[PDB]
């Protein structure tokens, strides 16, 4: 049914699964109109569809034109997400299709279940984990490709860079969620941590810096300290 | 007026005849029910004094045969039977009326309650929901499951109600997923009304029959069916105006007849609040909304 800390290792078994996060699909800025009313201006968004075992992130970019002339966009956005995920699944060969799709927000269950009625064997599930996938847009290369897009577009990213050569998917997912939790809690400091040292760079074909094992431990410790720091500033501890 | 004679009443039992009911004591001189209005389906139903397990009963129409009731001490229940010998049957009934062994169907002349609950119910349609084609009458009880309940187990003893499922490929056109999930008009009007029921009278007949089986037998799958059929209309933006008007009348009398004390099990809070307050038809069920607010405000 739902996903939580008791069955956390299931993410890393050999059943193909995808997380789908729709939190950056419909994005707006809110501004005042000359008449002193408020209006929104949409900006480009993305569906964050991730295989947690492999690190494959199917980043479907949502260009603002998709909203033109449409009403009830927050509701449409969930159905548009479900349509795109369903289109993605259909585009994959059968043996690459997920056996489960885990939505990060429960409002995606019905839209996705309806779009996937053709796939009665694919389980659509919620999760009780608080995953920080909304911070995907704090990753510069992903942010850049979303904001530059002039049309709908699907871009493939490996969100783990080369980490699986050296660590397990369990550890790689744990690192990713720590990095994203940090970026979600204090984006500036998180990025300061990640790029302070100019001698460690991000390869052209990567999203994150080329940290050795020892440097990753330090980075990971600094990110924990940041999350702890913000939790303190937040709650005054 | 017609008569359902009873051979005898060997066990203490509460007998219902449509919305009426009366107690018969073990071996009391009861020989049946007289003055039954012709022109309506009826239901005669039973709840044993010694074992309220299994409410059960028989739908029938007096224009389809001469029916009587006889206790079966092997199966332990009151059985409906047909008498083919017309002369034997009149002779039996007359003898029992002459000795006044029958309760009179107590229809008040101002009262259209039964008509209003059964307006669209037809025995021919009942017999396709309750499959037992060797009898002109149809047995229902408390525990019978529906065809849809068996999919989610004996198929011969099921209620074959029309399957309604809002997250099914029947209900959802490919490429209209959002539209059809949020506005069921396609499912209501093309799939169900034009496709399956042929008309709204047949749809209402099933709806009314589902309600009556829920109320009289506490049949849970019938209550699910009654609520699904209401929800399908309430959740459609485009419903012919005459269907909405008739639906309001139908539901009104159902709500009026429901025991006040059974409201907690027979009424689904989600469907009703949706129908009355959140749905396309939130402003279209005036009579139903007014009785529901005055009689069951707790549900809302
Ligand atoms: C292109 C690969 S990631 C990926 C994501 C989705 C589908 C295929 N591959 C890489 O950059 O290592």
């Amino acid at each position: 049914g739902a996903m939580n800390s008791s069955n956390y290792a299931e993410l890393f078994n050999n059943d193909i699964k995808l997380f789908v996060d729709d939190t950056n699909v419909y994005r707006v800025t809110v501004h005042k109109t000359f008449e002193g009313n408020v209006a929104t201006k949409a900006i480009n968004g993305c569906i964050f569809t991730l295989n947690p075992k492999t690190g494959h992130l199917f980043l479907k970019i949502i260009h603002t034109s998709v909203w033109a002339g449409q009403k009830r966009l927050s509701q449409l956005a969930k159905w548009k997400t479900a349509e795109e995920v369903s289109a993605l699944v259909r585009s994959l060969p059968k043996e690459e299709q997920p056996k489960q799709i885990i939505v990060t927000r429960k409002a995606m269950l019905d839209p996705l279940e309806v779009h996937m009625l053709d796939f009665p064997n694919i389980a659509i599930r919620p999760t009780e984990l608080r995953l920080p996938f909304s911070a995907a847009m704090s990753i510069d290369k992903l942010s850049d490709v979303v904001m530059k897009a002039t049309e709908p577009q699907m871009v493939l990213f490996n969100i783990y860079d080369d980490w699986l050569d050296r660590i397990s998917s369990y550890t790689a997912f744990s690192r990713l969620t720590l990095l994203l939790r940090a970026l979600k809690t204090n984006e500036e400091s998180a990025k300061m941590i990640l790029l302070s040292d100019p001698t460690i760079t991000i390869k052209s074909y990567h999203l994150w810096p080329s940290f050795t094992d020892e440097q990753w431990i330090t980075i990971e410790s600094q990110m924990r300290d940041l999350i702890l720091t913000e939790y303190g500033r937040k709650y005054n501890v | 007026m017609n008569t359902v004679p009873f051979t005898s009443a060997p066990i203490e039992v509460t007998i219902g005849i449509d919305q009426y009911s009366f107690n018969v004591k073990e071996n009391q001189p009861f020989h049946g029910i007289k003055d039954i209005p012709i022109g309506h389906v009826h239901v005669i139903h039973f709840q044993h004094a010694d074992n309220s397990s299994m409410r059960y009963g028989y739908w029938f129409d007096c224009r389809m045969g001469n029916f009587y009731i006889q206790y079966d001490p092997k199966d332990g229940l009151y059985k409906m039977m047909e008498e083919r010998d017309g002369a034997k049957f009149e002779n039996i009934v007359h003898n029992f009326k002459e000795r006044q062994m029958m309760v009179s169907y107590p229809k008040i002349d101002e009262d259209d309650t039964w008509y209003n609950l059964t307006e669209f119910v037809q025995m021919d349609k009942i017999r396709k929901i309750v499959r037992k084609d060797e009898n002109q009458f149809s047995y229902v009880d408390s525990s019978m499951t529906t065809v849809q309940e068996n999919e989610l187990s004996d198929p011969a003893h099921s209620l074959n109600y029309t399957v309604i499922n809002f997250k099914s490929r029947e209900a959802i056109r490919p490429g209209h997923e959002m539209e059809d999930f949020l506005d069921k008009s396609y499912y209501l009007n093309t799939v169900m009304l034009q496709g399956i029921f042929k008309n709204s009278s047949n749809y209402f007949g099933e709806l009314q029959f589902a309600f009556l089986n829920a109320m009289f037998f506490g049949n849970y799958g019938s209550s699910l069916q009654w609520h699904a059929m209401i929800e399908l209309i309430c959740s459609s933006a485009t419903v012919p105006k005459h269907m909405l008007d008739k639906l309001d009348e139908i539901l009104y009398y159902q709500i009026k007849t429901l025991p006040e004390q059974y409201s907690d099990i027979l009424l689904n809070e989600r469907v009703w609040n949706i129908c009355l307050y959140s749905s396309f038809q939130k402003n279209s069920l005036h009579n139903t909304e007014k009785i529901m607010e005055n009689k069951y405000p707790e549900l809302l």
